[PDB]
């Protein structure tokens, strides 16, 4: 496994 | 007729006692209607929730068409770019940082609120500080409920979201708890526990509760802080510790 740094992945987006 | 205006919500300070503080300023009739009433309900909590590492509202004045909300002024800006910026935190800074966000969320639940958009993009820094506070905001998605579980709709940022929201399920305050284990795992070492390219690949991911502990990194970070993790991300709501018992391990009960 490995997922991106929290600086790469950018910032969330939220959901309704 | 306290309050003078500065740069941009937007800045300000009381006349009496000169404190600097955060205007948020809203308007008529825009914001519609009802879309003013749906920030009724919301400013209604922060008003409820008077704790130091809480953005606290401290003033609600209704002018003519505008509407005037006194805040907490935070500079230090976001978590999450402090983040960014360090790489991830020593155990140290996190188990002070995330010791913050417990005791905020404790004292918002024993409230009976519960926030369910809690991220790293949610919490600010009083300064950039090497110890400064760390306080709660956007209540949005925040919602007042008693002990008792139900299905109240489904909201809250994907990465965060917890098992019991994804099954559509009845779920309560730990949903929060859930999104800590997150966080505290990203400030260990700066990466996501969950993630994918992919939405549904991602919320199966989280429903199934899989994550790991990859090498090296993970292999020299004390099994005492792991536990709490895994303790958060304890997918069966009601085993999965609550904020009040979180605050009282020993990996965050070590102020020395």
């Amino acid at each position: 496994k490995r997922p991106p740094k929290l600086g790469q992945i950018g910032r969330s987006k939220r959901v309704v | 007729d306290n309050y003078d205006v500065k740069e941009e919500v937007r800045r300000c300070v009381h006349k009496t006692t000169g404190l600097e503080f955060a205007a948020k300023i809203i308007n008529t009739k825009k914001l519609s209607a009802r879309d003013f009433q749906k920030l009724e309900r919301e400013a209604r909590i922060c008003r409820k929730l008077q704790h130091p590492n809480i953005v606290r509202l401290h003033d609600s004045i209704q002018e003519e068409s505008f509407h005037y909300l006194v805040f907490d002024l935070v500079t230090g800006g976001e978590l999450f770019e402090d983040i960014v910026a360090r790489e991830f935190y020593s155990e140290a800074d996190a188990s002070h940082c995330i010791q913050q966000i417990l005791e905020s969320i404790a004292y918002c639940h024993s409230n009976g609120i519960v926030h369910r958009n809690l991220k790293p993009e949610n919490l600010l820094l009083a300064s950039k500080a090497k110890g400064a506070a760390v306080k709660l905001a956007d209540f949005g998605l925040a919602i007042e409920v008693n002990d008792s579980e139900a299905w109240h709709g489904f909201a809250g940022t994907p990465g965060y979201l917890s098992p019991e929201v994804l099954k559509k399920d009845p779920y309560s305050k730990p949903v929060d708890i859930w999104a800590c284990g997150v966080i505290l795992y990203i400030l260990l070492v700066g990466y996501p526990p969950f993630w994918d390219e992919d939405q549904h690949r991602l919320y199966a991911q989280i429903k199934a509760g899989a994550y790991d502990y990859p090498s090296p990194e993970w292999d020299t970070v004390t099994p005492e802080a792991k536990s709490l993790i895994d303790s958060m991300l304890t997918v069966n709501p009601k085993k999965r510790i609550t904020a009040d018992q979180a605050l009282k391990v020993p990996w965050i009960c070590n102020r020395e």
